């Protein structure tokens, strides 16, 4: 959560880390000014982008299951170590020997 | 985990002007949330999707020959010489969209 | 406990209600028994130590 | 899917003037790719000609036993990915963003790629080329 | 059932011009945003 | 393979202003051809001498 706090000001940069407190909107107009190198006249006229950014994050809210790995990678991890731990320990005991 | 530290120090603090790792598109923001056993990223990338083929140069010259092109994206279109480049289009007369390098071939505009 | 041909160490509880009820154990996909039967006639589901 | 995405030149027999590129597809598995597939010694594979071809006589299809599965992509199509990648070498190597660009000839792509880090500016690459 | 499609690739191929001008494929719409990958960091201990 | 994706997105698209990885010299071009089981790079570097 302090990392989400430092998203805006640290994403500026101008050095990591000796900075800052800049609002998140202006952080995405400079982060957007940077590599999507659309300069200031497009982000001025217009924004909403904001509704497209929020629309993007909205579909990022709705979509976890099931066809959206990364998420199947996450349950591949929890099912990985839970499988190894509990299921391999269930093979180890009951039964192995002669 | 050392990769995740490399993804937090690059993609999360800075932007990071590099491709995937910061997945699929010119990266913009990225967010970190703790997942089970790991981190989890919500990389907010750009996705162009409506491509319009326009024409360059490569720059300009006149009777005298100092040039333009580019700060930082190309061209210098036609109609007439306009410059919103990556991603959308198109700007006005340049005035801050122009370093002034040496002239090149295909003289006077300036390829 | 020490039931019919089966040994074991468990904490019986009056649970509900899953089984066969005519022969008198219930396993869960392994050698273990989870675990009621035998009492007359109720559901004393067992657990591990 | 993290290779291609955008946008080829396309593959024309003249890439760069005059940079003789062997990486052209002759036509489908270009020439240097033909060298490093001919010189590498593989006794495999069989896809409806090599099973029968070994039956006329490696044994992924005879012990069974083990069995080799095909690699998800026909060779013409992996060749299609890397050939559109060779198309995007010139314009994408510009950049000014990955990837929303371009169609620039390969020669000028190596005079800007050469102008960049071998930071010899324009007077050397003008006078002269051959390079 | 209904096998055998060959769905590749296909990139939107800008064409290469000849003279001092050279075509380029700039876009028009932003369309941001994706969820992306897990990076695993640990085990269960 | 994730390294190869890191070598295609850096050394093949862009230049990449970094040392080896983009082997031995101030890197200029790099080409990709499919090798058996892998990719294969033909990194065209500078060599002062």
């Amino acid at each position: 959560s302090s990392l989400l706090g430092s998203i805006a000001g640290v994403g500026w940069t101008a050095g990591l880390s000796s900075f800052a407190a800049i609002p998140f909107a202006q952080s995405i107009f400079y982060r957007l000014n940077g590599v999507g190198i659309t300069q200031q006249v497009l982000s001025e006229n217009q924004k909403l982008i904001a509704n497209k950014f929020n629309q993007a994050l909205g579909a990022m809210q709705t979509g976890f299951t099931t066809t959206n790995e990364a998420f199947q990678k996450v349950q591949d991890a929890v099912n990985n170590n839970a499988q190894a731990l509990s299921k391999l320990a269930s093979e180890l005991s009951n039964t192995f020997g002669a | 985990a050392q990769l995740a530290k490399d993804k937090v120090n690059e993609c999360v603090k800075a932007q990071s002007k590099r491709s995937g790792f910061c997945g699929q598109g010119t990266h913009i923001v990225s967010f970190v949330v703790n997942a089970p056993n790991g981190l989890y990223f919500m990389h907010v990338g750009y996705y162009p999707s409506n491509h319009i083929e326009v024409v360059s140069a490569y720059g300009l010259c006149d009777a005298a020959n100092p040039t333009n092109c580019i700060a930082p994206v190309n061209g210098y279109f036609i109609k007439t010489n306009n410059t919103r480049i990556v991603d959308e289009w198109s700007y006005t007369g340049s005035s801050f969209y122009a370093p002034e390098p040496i002239t090149s071939l295909n003289t006077k505009y300036v390829a | 406990y020490s039931l019919y041909g089966v040994s074991g160490r468990g904490v019986f509880q009056n649970c509900t209600a899953v089984g066969v009820r005519q022969q008198r154990f219930v396993y869960d996909a392994y050698q273990n028994l989870v675990g009621y039967y035998s009492d007359d006639g109720n559901y004393y589901c067992l657990r591990a130590c | 899917a993290s290779v291609k995405s955008s946008q080829s030149s396309p593959i024309i027999p003249g890439f760069g003037g005059d940079f003789n590129l062997t990486l052209l597809e002759p036509v489908a598995r270009s020439a240097i790719e033909d060298l490093l597939f001919d010189k590498v010694t593989i006794a495999d594979p069989g896809y409806m000609q090599g099973y029968d071809d070994c039956m006329q006589q490696i044994c992924a299809q005879y012990v069974a036993g083990y069995k080799v599965l095909p690699p998800l992509m026909d060779v013409n199509m992996e060749a299609a990915y890397t050939s559109s990648l060779l198309g995007s070498i010139a314009g994408v190597g510009w950049t000014a963003g990955l990837s929303s660009f371009a169609a620039i000839p390969f020669a000028q792509s190596i005079f800007y790629r050469l102008n960049g880090v071998g930071i010899t500016q324009q007077v050397l690459s003008e006078n002269q080329k051959l390079i | 059932m209904r096998l055998a499609s060959i769905a590749f690739n296909h990139p939107i191929q800008v064409d290469q011009l000849n003279s001092s001008y050279f075509k380029l494929s700039i876009p028009t719409n932003f369309s941001f945003g994706v969820t992306q990958e897990y990076i695993q960091t640990t085990i269960q201990k």
